[PDB]
C-alpha cells in the first residue's frame, strides 16, 4: 500500500534519462509533412489579398491551407465564435489566417515568413479602459450579493476606494503546442497525438471541421510537457490546423510551435482591472465591500465567463464580509483570446482582496496579521455565495505557520533592518488562501476508468484524465494498488484515449485526483467483487492464481468506472447550491529585501503550511506546492507581458518574458504539509492541490509592498497612513518608482520636489 | 565541391557529406539522427532545454576541453572535429543511469520532465569540469536551465549531494 | 522525501571516453572547408590571412563565430547571408595576451573564456590594478548561461552593437583598444563614442574584422563601476546598463577625466560627454553629485513616446546608478 | 455527444462480414440507423483476453456481447427519452452527457450449459448444430481425368 | 432496422477502390527496418554452426 | 552513367533518375509512390492480386493499346513511355467510384477484399478493350486472378451486368 508515500513520479527516470516519449519525439512517417501557421500583423483589419507567389519558390512547399480548403465546418471554439481560418476579417495579431504546409519545419517556416497579407485597417480595442469607453463586452454582468450595502457603508468607521491592475501571463509550458494528425484513408478515420488537457474537445472540433462523425477521430494523449490550462482548450488552435492539413494531402502532418508563436497565439492569463470600495471599523473589522471586475478576455469568449466566475466566488478569501458586492465584466478585445491558466480567475480575485485587506490594515495603523486574523471566517461560516465551510483549516495553517516562520520574531529583525538601512529594505508578509474545488460547470464534474486485468494478473488501467507532470497516473496508480491489494509493479497506465474512455472533462480544475481517482476505485471494486468467489474459493491463493480461474470460469476481467461529484450546482437566481465540493486551504509567510536605488531585490525567505488532506503521495504534492507557488511569485513580481500601442506582442520569448529561474526562489523554502487533516470529502481523504497554493506566490508581492512602505517612510513623506497604488507584477520598474526619493522627483539636481 | 563535415555524437563518428551551413545542432541531432531526448524549448539561447555537453582538443590550450553548449543555436558548421555529448549518452533505463540522472529523478526534480535532459547535461558537463563541486558552484550552473513546473528547490537539493 | 543514502557513488574515472578516432584526428593540420546549402556557402577560414583574402573577395561575407545573433537575425528577423565566414579556428582571433596596459583578448574568444582569465586577474593582482576587470565581470554576472557563455564571442557582443549591450558600455568608459584589420591594413582604436555611429552599426569598414580586445589595468587615483537594470522588456531597446570611471589629479579628489556611458538610453551605446565635460577640474563632493544627476536628467531625457517606455525608471536608473557610482568612489578615496 | 457511436468487440474482419453483422445488431438494439455506428478495429486495449474469432461463433457471442452494452445504454438514456418524447436521439445523448450520465458501457457473454466430459460421454459439447445438404454433378473424361463441375 | 436485409460488407466499396488498409498498407516510419526469417532446410538436424 | 527512366501512373509523370533493373513495379508502387491499393499475394504471376493496367502507342497497329499486367514481374526498366493505371486511378469513396468498383462491392463480390483491386483491374481492362463485351469474354478475363473468400458466383453475376 504506497498511498501517503512519497513515491517518484513514475516516468522520472525516463525523463531524466530523455527516453520518454513527448509528441514531437515520435518518430516521422516516411511521408509525413509539417505544418506552419500564418497569421494576423494586424490587431483589427479587413484580409485584402493573401499571396502565396513567394511561398510557392521555397524547396519543399506542398500547399496554402485557407478557409476555402475546409471540407465541414470553419466555425469553432468552445463558444462557437471562432474561426479555424480567418476569412474577410482578423480581429487580433496572431489571429490564424492559413497555414504552410512543406516537406520539413524548416521548409516550412521559410514558406510561412514570404506569405504576404495585405490588409484594410479597422478601429480597434486593446486595453481594458478602450473596451469599457467602447462598450466592448461579452454578454452582461455577473454579479453575486449577499446583504446591505448601504446599511454597511453607513455603518463603517472608515472607506477606501481605488483601482487596481493585475497583468496576465503566459502559460510557458516547456514543450509548447504540438499535434501529429494521421489520415487512415478510410470512412475520414483520423489518428492523433495531442499535447492536450482535452482529448475530447480536441476529438469534437476535429470532426466538427472536416464534417465527419465524432467516432471517426482517434484523439491519444501520452504526456504533456506542461499544460497549467494553456493547453485546456487552445491547443484545438494547432490540432484543427494540422486535421486539415492531413485530409487535405491525405499524408500524415505535423506542427509544434516555436516559443515566438505559442505566446503569440494561444492566450493567457486575462489580465484583470477592478474597481473597489471598502467600509471596515477602526478595529479594521470589514463592514462592506465593493468590487467591479473587468478581464480582458482577447478576441473569443473561449472561458473567459467561468473564470470570471471563479473571481467571484473568490472575492472573500479568507474573511467574512456581511455585506458584499462583486460584479465582472468580460472585455471584448483585438487580443488572441485569454484562456485557462492554473488558478482560473482565482488569483485575480484573490489578489484584489489582499489588496483592499492591506490597505484596511495601513488605514487602521494596526500589523498586518492581526487585521487578516480579526476577519477570517469561522468553522461553519456561510461565503458570500451562502456555501457553509466544513473543515476550515485556515486557523491551524495560520497559526503552525506563524510558529514555524518565527514570523513575530523575524518581524522585529525586518524593522532593525529598516532602521538600520537607508537604500535598502525588509519585508515580511503573511497570507492566507482558500481555493474552491470542483469545476464551476457543474456537468464537468464527471469521471471514467476502463480497466482490464489481463490473464497474466497485470493490469491496464485507463482514465480521462491526462499527464502534464502532476503525477496523475502516479497517483491513479497508488490507487488502483491500494483497491485492489496489488503491488504498485503489476499495474500500468499507457496514455489517455478517446476510444478508451469517451467525452471526458479536460484535465483542468485540480479535480482530476479526486474524480478519475474515484472512477478507478469503482471500476477496482467491481473487478474485487468479481474475483471473490474465487478467492473464496482458494484463499492462499495468489492474485494471479484468482485471475486464471476468473478467466477459465468466463467471468469478464474488463469493467468501466464512473464518478459524478454530488450535490452541486451554485444558482446565481438564489445564490445558493454548493459551487464547489470542498476548499483546499493554506498560509504563506514571505521575506523580501528590496534595492531602493534599483527596483531589484531578494526573495529571503518563504514558509508555506498547505491543508491537501491526509496526501496521497507527500512527495508529489509538495511539489505541486512549490510549483504552483514559484508560478505565482512569477505572475505576481516578474512576468510582464508588454504590447505595443497597436496592440502587438513585443515579449515573445525568454529575452523578454522572465520566468522564474533557479535564482528566483526563496533562499530559504520551506513548505509543510498540514497533519492529520483528513478530507472526507475525496479519494483516500486526499485534498486537490494543483492550482490552490499558486496564489500564496503574492506572499511575495505583498512583502514587497511592505519594503517599499518602508522605504517611502525613509525618503518620501511623513504620512504613516498613506495609501498608494502597486500593479502586479511588481516589477523592478514599479518597484523603482514607488520609492519616492530625491532621484525620482529630481530633487537631487537641485529642483523642488514631492520628498522630504 | 563541398568539404564533408565530420563530428562525433556520443561517441560514434558522424560524417556529413552535404551539410547545409543553415542546419542547427538540434535539428540535426533529432530529425537526421533520431536522438530526441534533446528538446526544443525556445530557438534562441533562454531555456536551455537543448543544452548539450560539446568536447573538443583544443590545439590552442593543449588539452581536451569540454563545455556546454545550446543546441538550437550552434551550427553544425561549426562542429568538425567536435564531440556532442546528450543526455542519451551518459546514461538510460536499459542499461544504467548516470548518478546525474538518478539522482534528479529519485529527489522528485523532474514533474512534466521536458527540462530534465538540459538540466541534466548541464550538472553532468560541471562534473566532467570539477568532479568535486562547492555548492555555490551547482547552485550557479543552471542560469541557462529554465523550469516551468517544479520551482527548482528539489533539483537544487538532490544536486547538492555532489558537493563539498 | 528521499534518501541521498541509497544513491549509486560518482566514479569520474568511468564516464564516457573522448572519442579515440577523434584524438587521432588533431595531429592532421587544419585546412580551409567550404559547405554548399540550398542558400548559404560557408567557409571556416583555418589561418588569418585566409580570412582577409576571403574578406577582400567577399567583403560582404558575414562572419559568425558563435552563431548567438546570427541564429537570432535569421530565424526571428528573416535575415540571409548568403555567404558565412566561420573564423573561429583562426589563432590570432583566440589569444589571450597579458601586456603593459591590460589583458587582450582575441575577438573569437568566449566569454567564459574572458571571465575565466579576468576572475584570475581580480584574485592576484592588487586591488587598484583590476577596476575595470572588476566592471567587465559584474556585468558578466546574471548575463546568461553557462551554455551561451561558452559560445558567445566577445568580438561578437561588441560588434553586434545592439543598444542594451551590457559590454560595450564598459569597453566605451575605460577606452578599451580594439584592434582592427583587412587585407593590407591595420589599427588600433580605444572605443569611444563614435565607434557606433548608428543603431546595430560599428566604425569598421565592411571588409574590416575585428581582431583582437585589450581591457587596461586601471590606474593610480582611477575607480570604476558597472551596474544594470534587472529587467529586460524589448529585444534590443531599453534596459539601462552602464559602465563608469573616473580618474583624479594625483592623490586628490579633484577630476582628471570621467566617462559615464549607458545602453538603453538610445539606439546605440552612448556616453555622457557633455555631463562629464563639465566636471573636469570638480572635487568629488555633493556639489559634484548635484551637477552631474542635473545634467544626466537632461542630457540623456526621453521623450514621453520614446521606443521602450518605462520613461521614469530609466531616467531614475541614470542617477541612481551614478549615486551608487558617487558613494562607491568616496569608500575607495577613503 | 454527437450521437455517434464507436462499437468495439473481441472479434476480427477477415472478410466474413462481423463487423458489418456487429453494426447491424447495434442498429437494431439501439434503434438507430447504421450511419451513426462505426466499428474502427479490434484492439488489446479496449475488449481484453478475447478468444480467438474462431469456430463459426463470433457472430453469436460477439453479437450477444454488442447487444447487451446496447441494452445498457437504452437503460441509461430512458428517463432522457421520457423528458424529450419528440426529440432526437442527438438531443437524448447530450442531455445524458450533461446530466453526468455514463455513455460507455461493456458488454459480455458466455455461452451457457457446455462442458462436455470424455470420461462419462456426457454433457453438451456445442449449443447447437448447423445443418445442410448439396447435391452436385460432375462429368469425368476417362481418358485424362479432368472433368468438369456441371451444377 | 437492417437485421435480416442483404446490406453488402461495410469496407466493401474501399475493398474495390484499395482505399482499405491491410497490414502492410499501413505507412512506413522512416526508421522502420524490415526482417526476412532464416528457416531450417532440413527436416530433422543438428544444427552445427551459422554464418 | 545512367539514363532516366519516364513513365505514368493515373496520369502522373514518374521521372525516376536512378531506376534499378531489378525493381518491380509493384514495389515501386507500394513503397517508393505510396500506391497501396495495388497487393502482393504471389510474386510469380499466378494470382493477379497485383494486376494494373499498362497503356501505349504502338507503331505496328498505329493505336493505343491497353492491357494488363502482374505488377510483381514487371521490371520498372521495362516501362519507359508507358502509361500505368492502378485501382486508384479510376475511382474512390472520396470522389466516385468506377462502375466496376461500384457493381463489384454491391454484388456480394468482396469479402476479404484483398483480391479485388486486381479483379476490378481485369475487368476495367477488358471493358477499355471491349465497352460491350460478351458474357463469355467476361468470364475469361479472370483467368489469372484468385479468389479465396468468395466461390467466384458473385462477381461473375455482378460484371453480367455489362455483357450483352
Ligand atoms: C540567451 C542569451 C542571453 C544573452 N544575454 C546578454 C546580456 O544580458 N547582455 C549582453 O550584452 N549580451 C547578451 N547576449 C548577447 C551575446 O553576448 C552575443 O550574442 C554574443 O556575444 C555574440 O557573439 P557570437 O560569437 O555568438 O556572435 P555571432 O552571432 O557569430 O556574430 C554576431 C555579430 O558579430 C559579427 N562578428 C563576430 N565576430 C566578428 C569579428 N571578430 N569581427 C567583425 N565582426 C564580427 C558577426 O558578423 C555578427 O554581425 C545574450 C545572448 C543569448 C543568446
Ligand atoms: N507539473 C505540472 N503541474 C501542474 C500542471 C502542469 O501542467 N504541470 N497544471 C496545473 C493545473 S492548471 C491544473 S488544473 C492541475 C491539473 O491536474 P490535477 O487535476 O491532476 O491536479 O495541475 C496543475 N499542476
Ligand atoms: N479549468 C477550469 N475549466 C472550467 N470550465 C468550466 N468551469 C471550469 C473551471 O472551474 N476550471
Ligand atoms: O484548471 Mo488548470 O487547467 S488552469
Ligand atoms: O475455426 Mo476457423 O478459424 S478454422
Ligand atoms: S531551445 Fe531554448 S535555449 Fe535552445
Ligand atoms: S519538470 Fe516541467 S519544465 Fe521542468
Ligand atoms: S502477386 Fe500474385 S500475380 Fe503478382
Ligand atoms: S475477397 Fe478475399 S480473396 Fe477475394
Amino acid at each position: 500500500d504506497t498511498v501517503g508515500r512519497p513515491l517518484p513520479h513514475l516516468a522520472a527516470a525516463m525523463q531524466a534519462s530523455g527516453e520518454a516519449v513527448y509528441c514531437d519525439d515520435i518518430p516521422r512517417y516516411e511521408n509525413e509533412l509539417f505544418l506552419r501557421l500564418v497569421t494576423s500583423t494586424r490587431a483589427h483589419a479587413k484580409i485584402k489579398s493573401i499571396d502565396v507567389s513567394e511561398a510557392q519558390k521555397v524547396p519543399g512547399f506542398v500547399c496554402f491551407l485557407s478557409a476555402d480548403d475546409i471540407p465541414g465546418s470553419n466555425e469553432t471554439g468552445l463558444f462557437n465564435d471562432e474561426t479555424v481560418f480567418a476569412k474577410d476579417t482578423v480581429t487580433c495579431v496572431g489571429h490564424i489566417i492559413g497555414a504552410v504546409v512543406a516537406d520539413t519545419p524548416e521548409h516550412a517556416e521559410r514558406a510561412a515568413h514570404v506569405v504576404k497579407v495585405t490588409y484594410e485597417d479597422l478601429p480597434a480595442i486593446i486595453t481594458i479602459e478602450d473596451a469599457i469607453k467602447n462598450n466592448s463586452f461579452y454578454g452582461s454582468e455577473l454579479k453575486i450579493e449577499k446583504g446591505d450595502l448601504k446599511k454597511g457603508f453607513s455603518e463603517a468607521d472608515n472607506v477606501v476606494s481605488g483601482e487596481l491592475y493585475i497583468g496576465g501571463q503566459d502559460h510557458f509550458y516547456l514543450e509548447t503546442h504540438c499535434t501529429i494528425a494521421i489520415p487512415k484513408g478510410e470512412e475520414g478515420e483520423m489518428e492523433l497525438f495531442v499535447s492536450t488537457q482535452n482529448a475530447m474537445k480536441t476529438q469534437s472540433f476535429v470532426a466538427k471541421m472536416l464534417g465527419v462523425p465524432v467516432n471517426r477521430i482517434l484523439v491519444r494523449v501520452k504526456r504533456m510537457g506542461g499544460g497549467f490550462g494553456g493547453k485546456e482548450t487552445r491547443s484545438t488552435l494547432v490540432s484543427v490546423a494540422v486535421a486539415l492539413a492531413a485530409y487535405k494531402t491525405g499524408h500524415p502532418v505535423r506542427c509544434m510551435l516555436d516559443r515566438n508563436e505559442d505566446m503569440l497565439i494561444t492566450g493567457g492569463r486575462h489580465p484583470f482591472l477592478a474597481r473597489y470600495k471598502v467600509g471596515f471599523m477602526k478595529t479594521g473589522t470589514i463592514v462592506a465591500l465593493e468590487v467591479d471586475h473587468y478581464s480582458n478576455a482577447g478576441n473569443s469568449r473561449d472561458l473567459s465567463h467561468s473564470i470570471m466566475e471563479r473571481a467571484l466566488f473568490h472575492m472573500d478569501n479568507c474573511y467574512k464580509i456581511p455585506n458584499i458586492r462583486g460584479t465582472g465584466r468580460l472585455c471584448k478585445t483585438n487580443l488572441s483570446s485569454n484562456t485557462a491558466f492554473r488558478g482560473f480567475g482565482g488569483p485575480q480575485a484573490l489578489f484584489i482582496a489582499e489588496n483592499w485587506m492591506s490597505e484596511v490594515a495601513v488605514t487602521c495603523g494596526l500589523p498586518a496579521e492581526e487585521v487578516r486574523w480579526k476577519n477570517m471566517y469561522k468553522e461553519g461560516d456561510l461565503t458570500h455565495f451562502n456555501q457553509r465551510l466544513e473543515g476550515f483549516s485556515v486557523p491551524r495553517c495560520w497559526d503552525e505557520c506563524l510558529k514555524s516562520s518565527q514570523y513575530y520574531a523575524r518581524k522585529s529583525e525586518v524593522d532593525k533592518f529598516n532602521k538600520e538601512n537607508c537604500w535598502k529594505k525588509r519585508g515580511l508578509c503573511i497570507i492566507p488562501t482558500k481555493f474552491g474545488i470542483s469545476f464551476t460547470v457543474p456537468f464537468l464534474n464527471q469521471a471514467g476508468a476502463l480497466i482490464h486485468v489481463y490473464t497474466d494478473g497485470s493490469v491496464l488501467v485507463s482514465h480521462g484524465g491526462t499527464e502534464m507532470g502532476q503525477g496523475l497516473h502516479t497517483k491513479m496508480v497508488q490507487v488502483a494498488s491500494k483497491a485492489l491489494k496489488i503491488p504498485i509493479s503489476k499495474i500500468y497506465i499507457s496514455e489517455t484515449s478517446t476510444n478508451t474512455v469517451p467525452n471526458s472533462s479536460p484535465t483542468a480544475a485540480s479535480v482530476s485526483t479526486d474524480i478519475y481517482g474515484q472512477a478507478v476505485y469503482e471500476a477496482c471494486q467491481t473487478i474485487l467483487k468479481r474475483l471473490e468467489p474465487f478467492k473464496k474459493k482458494n484463499p492462499d491463493g495468489s492474485w494471479e492464481d484468482w485471475v486464471m480461474a476468473a478467466y477459465q470460469d468466463r467471468v469478464s476481467l474488463s469493467t468501466t468506472g464512473f464518478y459524478r461529484t454530488p450535490n452541486l450546482g451554485y444558482s446565481f437566481e438564489t445564490n445558493s447550491g454548493n459551487a464547489f465540493h470542498y476548499f483546499t486551504y493554506g498560509v504563506a509567510c514571505s521575506e523580501v529585501e528590496i534595492d531602493c536605488l534599483t527596483g531589484d531585490h531578494k526573495n529571503l525567505r518563504t514558509d508555506i503550511v498547505m491543508d491537501v488532506g491526509s496526501s496521497l503521495n507527500p512527495a508529489i504534492d509538495i511539489g505541486q506546492v512549490e510549483g504552483a507557488f514559484v508560478q505565482g511569485l512569477g505572475l505576481f513580481t516578474l512576468e510582464e507581458l508588454h504590447y505595443s500601442p497597436e496592440g502587438s506582442l513585443h515579449t515573445r520569448g525568454p529575452s523578454t518574458y522572465k520566468i522564474p529561474a533557479f535564482g528566483s526562489i526563496p533562499t530559504e523554502f520551506r513548505v509543510s504539509l498540514l497533519r492529520d487533516c483528513p478530507n472526507k470529502k475525496a479519494i483516500y481523504a486526499s485534498k486537490a492541490v494543483g492550482e490552490p497554493p499558486l496564489f500564496l506566490g503574492a506572499s511575495v508581492f505583498f512583502a514587497i509592498k511592505d519594503a517599499i512602505r518602508a522605504a517611502r517612510a525613509q525618503h518620501t513623506n511623513n504620512n504613516t497612513k498613506e495609501l498608494f497604488r502597486l500593479d502586479s507584477p511588481a516589477t523592478p520598474e514599479k518597484i523603482r518608482n514607488a520609492c519616492v526619493d530625491k532621484f525620482t522627483t529630481l530633487c537631487v539636481t537641485g529642483a523642488p520636489g514631492n520628498c522630504k | 565541391t563541398a568539404d564533408e563535415l565530420v563530428f562525433f555524437v556520443n561517441g560514434k563518428k558522424v560524417v556529413e557529406k552535404n551539410a547545409d551551413p543553415e542546419t542547427t545542432l538540434l535539428a540535426y541531432l533529432r530529425r537526421k539522427l533520431g536522438l530526441r531526448g534533446t528538446k526544443l524549448g525556445c530557438g534562441e539561447g533562454g531555456c536551455g532545454a537543448c543544452t548539450v555537453m560539446l568536447s573538443k582538443y583544443d590545439r590552442l590550450q593543449d588539452k581536451i576541453i569540454h563545455f556546454s553548449a545550446n543546441a538550437c543555436l550552434a551550427p553544425i558548421c561549426t562542429l568538425h572535429h567536435v564531440a556532442v555529448t546528450t543526455v542519451e549518452g551518459i546514461g538510460s533505463t536499459k542499461t544504467r543511469l548516470h548518478p546525474v540522472q538518478e539522482r534528479i529523478a529519485k529527489s522528485h526534480g523532474s514533474q512534466c520532465g521536458f527540462c530534465t535532459p538540459g538540466i541534466v547535461m548541464s550538472m553532468y558537463t560541471l562534473l566532467r569540469n570539477q568532479p568535486e563541486p562547492t555548492v555555490e558552484e551547482i547552485e550557479d550552473a543552471f542560469q541557462g536551465n529554465l523550469c516551468r513546473c517544479t520551482g527548482y528547490r528539489p533539483i537544487l537539493q538532490g544536486f547538492r549531494t555532489f558537493a563539498k | 522525501l528521499f534518501n541521498p543514502e541509497e544513491f549509486m557513488p560518482l566514479d569520474p574515472t568511468q564516464e564516457p571516453i573522448f572519442p579515440p578516432e577523434l584524438l587521432r584526428l588533431k595531429d592532421v593540420p587544419p585546412k580551409q572547408l567550404r559547405f554548399e546549402g540550398e542558400r548559404v556557402t560557408w567557409i571556416q577560414a583555418s589561418t588569418l590571412k585566409e580570412l582577409l583574402d576571403l574578406k577582400a573577395q567577399h567583403p560582404e561575407a558575414k562572419l559568425v563565430v558563435g552563431n548567438t545573433e546570427i541564429g537570432i537575425e535569421m530565424k526571428f528577423k528573416n535575415q540571409l547571408f548568403p555567404m558565412i565566414i566561420c573564423p573561429a579556428w583562426i589563432p590570432e582571433l583566440n589569444a589571450v595576451e597579458h601586456g603593459p596596459e591590460g589583458i587582450s583578448f582575441g575577438a573569437a574568444c568566449a566569454l567564459s573564456s574572458v571571465e575565466k582569465t579576468l576572475l584570475e586577474a581580480v584574485a592576484k593582482l592588487p586591488t587598484q590594478k583590476t577596476e575595470v576587470f572588476r566592471g567587465v565581470l559584474e556585468q558578466l554576472r546574471w548575463f546568461a548561461g553557462k551554455q551561451v557563455k561558452s559560445v558567445a564571442s566577445l568580438g561578437g557582443n561588441i560588434i553586434t552593437a545592439s543598444p542594451i549591450s551590457d559590454l560595450n558600455p564598459v569597453f566605451m568608459a575605460s577606452g578599451t583598444k580594439l584592434t582592427i584589420v583587412s587585407r593590407g591594413t591595420r589599427r588600433t582604436v580605444p572605443m569611444d563614442h563614435t565607434f557606433f555611429p548608428s543603431y546595430r552599426k560599428t566604425l569598421l569598414g565592411p571588409e574590416e574584422i575585428l581582431l583582437s580586445i585589450e581591457i587596461p589595468y586601471s590606474r593610480e587615483d582611477e575607480f570604476f563601476s558597472a551596474f544594470k537594470q534587472a529587467s529586460r522588456r524589448e529585444d534590443d531597446i531599453a534596459k539601462v546598463t552602464c559602465g563608469m570611471r573616473v580618474l583624479f589629479q594625483p592623490g586628490s579628489m579633484q577630476v582628471k577625466e570621467l566617462a559615464l556611458c549607458y545602453g538603453g538610453m538610445a539606439d546605440r551605446t552612448i556616453s555622457a560627454l557633455k555631463t562629464t565635460q563639465k566636471q573636469l577640474s570638480k572635487f568629488w563632493n555633493e556639489k559634484l553629485l548635484q551637477d552631474v544627476c542635473a545634467g544626466l536628467a537632461e542630457e540623456l531625457s526621453l521623450s514621453p513616446d520614446a521606443p521602450g517606455g518605462m520613461i521614469e525608471f530609466r531616467r531614475t536608473l541614470t542617477l541612481s546608478f551614478f549615486f551608487k557610482f558617487y558613494l562607491t568612489v568616496l569608500k575607495k578615496l577613503g
